[PDB]
């Protein structure tokens, strides 16, 4: 991360869709270098629904400049994520802060 | 507002320290800026040059 | 070695001249017999041209008048 | 004045595993300067120790891959053991082992004991496992040497690499991290022109601090050889 | 840019420079003095110059 | 050529069907293989590796 | 193969044997200088700062 | 193995003057250049023990700005000649020369009066110039054993003159690089030396490598 930024590399790496977004809040269920597996809170499932979410990382994929693509989970097993929260760091990105 | 954070963490407000020469071990004869710049590695690699 | 061309400038008072003398001399050290007329203190022939040019040891009239005297030599030099 | 005083190690004052002061007593007039940046020059760059060098771990073949079960990428597994401080008694290379399952960090301390090798920080993550059925096992390479030696210099320098799955790791071997010194007044009986050298060392904990200032002043005297002769 | 710099610092003068107004046998007791730290190098002084 | 073909009269040696055309790494790259795909078209039978 | 005595060839061949440096855009003659090359150790040529 | 360092083998003394040499070791360890040329440097300028004139006592001279009739410098540039006298006492730690001339013509080095413990370097050294057939110059000439640089501001009928103690007129050094089949960032240390030629630059780079591994002694593996 920059030690000195201006407050806009958060915003820069989340819209960006190098990052893994959590689209519902829960608890991480699983965590892995490969998969993140989040077990939706009961107040953002729908009904008739398991309510989990599976987020499959991109490892180690060759971007359009011959760099490398690599997603690493920010989370930890059992730790609560809000809906929005960065749940892995794409390249270049620092627990969802753009790190340049 | 940098000098009064430079001052909370205990550091000269001029941004200006005292350095030894690696080489020599004597001082610079001058105070010297140093600090943390957030430095980028550029994709114009001397290996795709050469 | 050779830094500084200078020396060799003046003796050949030209500098056009003196790179197709130094190529003349430094050919017939390279591809012909010729045995350098300096100490060779490890140099390339073009060099050691360079170093016989700066002591006046070759100039293009020294070069004629050798090879005027290794042709009518040579040329007389068989029955 | 043609004789001068030598210094003696005087005083350490380790203030930490890894944190050291050693006072250098008495010092003539500006040989504290002397001493103390020759042998912090040399202190910087040419004490040895232990690094790890290649590490097996069981199912991978390089390591840009993940295991099942680990949370960090066998890259950054690479990276958290290329900073294990050991220290190996005896020897100049071993082969540690690490086996460790269920859900929790892998730590230094659940490296295998072996006889002749201390690992001097045990609370040094090397992965989290993130699965109880998870498990990982390596065979770390620690090796003894000197300075900054990159995998790059030793991948085809032969080493009959045939197993694909040997993962090198850039091998730092140098123990210390930093080395200040300070030239202070001594209070010696007579004399007021005397000093004293403290030289502050952080180390990675894995030698020790008047060991390594007489390694560094062997070296020194080792080089200085060649200036006595001079022929 | 480095070279005219250094050179411009190491030719101005300082006014009570460590040093100032002795009297050097030449160019190298002025450089003995500052290597070993007993002149500054902008001390003006009286050296012997041939 | 007449003295290559002398050439391999003397020694024997067969004359290649083939020439190499393989794939290399290029020079100065110095890689680990992280992954192989084989496309084969429908028809060609798939090696051991596809 | 690279080698251990073609380093040695090669030392020997550059020796007194200049190269031509050149920086474009060519605006004029001093932008290309010959030089005695210096083997290095790098990927980049080293431009004495004086040129 | 990991405490085996790369010593000199090319050890290249080149004689430039009596009293003018340049030493090259090659090859060196990465970075022990600049030790062992930086350590060396600063012995030789600062804690080489020696000879030197400290202070002179000249009869009609009071203090250092004032003027002698006769005499062709001023008392300033006598003081520098003085300041340059290389001398080496061999069994005291102070001698007082004395120097008595009258005439015209220089007044060197070879005029002070000989006393059996000192030697004079440079006999030809020229002290002053007398320049009228009357006038004398007598001075008093003390002489101290010391080592390094002592200026006479820090020392403040006698002119404090600066203490060149130690022998060593310049000392410089260049680290270049050097090459040894296959390791290639290797050092090559040129010291340029010169003495005011009391000793020869090659036994004053042993003499300060001598103190240099003498402070060592305490921690040393022998």
């Amino acid at each position: 991360k920059p030690l000195v930024g201006t407050g806009m590399e958060r915003a820069v790496a989340v819209d960006s869709g190098v990052t893994a977004v959590a689209k519902r809040g829960g608890v991480v269920q699983y965590v892995d270098a490969s998969r993140i597996v989040i077990k939706v809170n009961e107040d953002e499932m729908y009904p008739g629904e398991a309510g989990i979410d599976i987020y499959n990382l991109t490892k180690y994929t060759r971007s359009n400049q011959n760099t490398c693509i690599n997603q690493m989970p920010c989370v930890s097993l059992g730790e609560p994520v809000e809906r929005g929260d960065v749940l892995a760091d794409g390249p270049s990105t620092d627990l969802g802060e753009l790190a340049l | 507002e940098i000098k009064e954070l430079l001052k909370l963490g205990d550091l000269p407000t001029s941004g200006q320290i005292r350095l030894y020469d690696g080489r020599t071990g004597e001082q610079f004869e001058r105070p010297v800026t140093v600090g943390y710049m957030y430095m980028l590695k550029l994709n114009h690699l001397v290996d795709d040059k050469m | 070695a050779r830094v500084t061309v200078q020396d060799a400038v003046e003796k050949i008072g030209n500098r056009f001249d003196l790179v197709l003398v130094a190529a003349r001399r430094a050919r017939q050290m390279q591809v012909g017999g010729k045995d350098p007329l300096v100490p060779e203190e490890n140099d390339k022939t073009t060099v050691i041209a360079l170093r016989e040019i700066e002591e006046g040891l070759i100039n293009n009239q020294i070069l004629d008048v050798r090879e005027r005297q290794e042709q009518q030599e040579q040329e007389a030099a068989e029955l | 004045v043609t004789e001068f005083l030598k210094p003696r190690l005087v005083d350490i004052e380790q203030v930490s595993s890894t944190h050291a002061k050693v006072t250098l007593e008495p010092l003539e007039r500006g040989f504290g300067h002397t001493l103390g940046n020759a042998l912090r020059r040399i202190l910087l760059s040419s004490m040895p120790g232990c690094a790890v060098t290649e590490v097996e771990i069981d199912g991978v073949l390089h390591e840009y891959s993940t295991k099942e079960g680990v949370q960090e990428d066998i890259l950054e597994i690479l990276l958290n053991l290329k900073g294990l401080a050991v220290r190996v008694q005896g020897k100049d290379e071993v082969i540690l082992t690490l086996n460790k399952s269920g859900i929790g960090p892998v730590t230094a301390a659940d490296i295998t004991h072996d006889g002749d090798v201390e690992i001097v920080k045990p609370q040094h993550v090397i992965c989290h496992l993130t699965d109880e059925n998870a498990s990982i096992s390596m065979r770390i390479k620690v090796q003894r040497g000197r300075g900054y030696v990159p995998a790059s210099t030793r991948i085809h320098s032969e080493e009959d690499e045939r197993p694909i799955g040997r993962l090198l790791v850039d091998a730092c071997y140098s123990p210390v991290e930093r080395i200040a010194y300070n030239v202070e007044a001594a209070r010696v009986e007579q004399r007021t022109d005397l000093d004293k050298l403290v030289i502050e060392m952080e180390t990675n904990g894995t030698i020790d601090p008047e060991e390594a200032i007489r390694r560094a002043a062997t070296i020194l005297a080792e080089q200085l050889e060649a200036f006595v002769d001079l022929r | 840019q480095d070279v005219v710099l250094g050179l411009y610092y190491m030719t101005r003068d300082c006014v009570n420079a460590k040093g100032e107004g002795m009297v050097l046998t030449g160019p190298k007791e002025a450089e003995r003095l500052y290597r070993s730290g007993l002149a500054s190098l902008h001390a003006r002084v009286k050296v012997r110059i041939t | 050529t007449p003295e290559e073909k002398l050439l391999r009269a003397i020694f024997g040696e067969k004359a290649s069907d083939v020439k190499d055309s393989s794939l290399r790494v290029p020079n100065g790259v110095s890689g680990t293989v992280i992954d192989v795909q084989v496309f084969t078209r429908d028809g060609v039978e798939k090696d051991k590796r596809a | 193969r690279e080698e251990a005595v073609v380093w040695d060839i090669l030392d020997e061949v550059i020796r007194e044997h200049p190269v031509l440096l050149n920086r474009a855009p060519t605006l004029h003659r001093l932008g290309i200088q010959a030089f005695e090359p210096v083997l290095i150790e790098g990927k980049a040529i080293q431009l004495h700062p004086l040129v």
